């Protein structure tokens, strides 16, 4: 459901 | 300071489409 | 939000989306209420009964968002949260009293059309703005049922005499609370709900044009029940709580 955000933030 | 003051309607003295019931219910 | 509509762009420039890392999804609703502090509902971080307890790095805040599933690409920002204060008389165990928290980003957020903080009340906007029949507005990304938006939803209802808050629920109400909702024949609907916990319900000043935050959504008994209402966070009781974590951290 969620689009994926940069990963950057995951981190 | 600047708090409260929406940048695409109050700064541009532009009304949203509803916020007018909210004053005329005060 | 339940009855609501869509949020025009820039309508809420202070809504905050409280994201879960992974599962990647909608916590709650939250408030940027200057380029360093959100406001938010104490049960979003918090809620034991639902083995709730989250921690900094469990969590995102986006901000500058309408829709409510895109990465929305050089309009949204998402700011890591430095340190989590739930109020220390936040009462789960019984009624929510109390319900709000104080979130301090790592790093400040700049400011653009679509981010904005909303004004905390003085002891006189409050008393003033604060009365049954004067309405505020909500806002969430919530089920509008008690099935999700695309988009932002906003929904306008009237405070609610406090006896007939009391009188609709078994719920002990405390001094920290208001309610909000349209009575069963006033046939107007609408409700928050599920997933717009910690979002804002702010009012416009008729003295000096600005929005004010003078409730955080908290509870409610099922959503858009007729008879039932919408409880919110009192944040000018709690504003001294407030004032004190923020110039003391
Ligand atoms: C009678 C219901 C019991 N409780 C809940 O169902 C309840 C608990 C939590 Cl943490 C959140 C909640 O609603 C959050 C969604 C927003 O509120 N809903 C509505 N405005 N319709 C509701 C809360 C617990 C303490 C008082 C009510």
């Amino acid at each position: 459901d969620f689009e994926e955000i940069p990963e950057e933030y995951l981190q | 300071a600047d708090c409260g003051l929406r940048p695409l309607f109050e700064k541009k003295s532009l009304e949203d489409k509803t916020e007018r019931e909210l004053l005329e219910s005060y | 939000i339940v009855e609501g509509s869509d949020a025009e762009i820039g309508m809420s420039p202070w809504q905050v989306m409280l994201f879960r890392k992974s599962p990647q999804e909608l916590l709650c609703g939250a408030s940027l209420i200057s380029d360093r502090w959100v406001l938010t509902a104490a049960h979003c971080l918090l809620y034991p009964p639902w083995d709730k307890n989250f921690t900094e790095n469990d969590l995102l805040v986006r901000i500058g968002k309408h829709s409510r599933t895109r990465y929305e690409r050089n309009i949204e920002k998402i700011s890591m949260l430095e340190k989590i204060y739930i109020h220390p008389r936040y009462n789960w165990r019984e009624n929510l009293d109390r319900d709000i928290a104080l979130m301090k980003l790592k790093k400040p957020v700049a400011f653009s059309d679509y981010i904005h903080p909303v004004c905390l009340p003085d002891r006189e906007t409050a008393a003033s703005l604060l009365q049954a029949g004067y309405k505020g507005r909500v806002t969430g990304w919530g089920n509008l049922k008690e099935g999700q938006p695309s988009v932002l939803q906003v929904v306008n209802l009237p405070i609610v005499e406090r006896p007939v808050c009391k009188d609709s629920t078994r719920i002990r109400i405390t001094d920290n609370m208001f309610c909000a909702g349209y009575k069963p024949d006033e046939g107007k609907r609408g409700d928050a709900c599920e997933g717009d916990s910690g979002g804002p319900f702010v009012m416009k000043s008729p003295f000096n044009n600005r929005w004010y935050q003078m409730g955080i959504v908290s509870w409610g008994e099922g959503c858009d029940r007729d008879g039932k209402y919408g409880f919110y966070t009192h944040v000018f009781r709690l504003k001294k709580w407030i004032q004190k974590v923020i110039d003391q951290f």
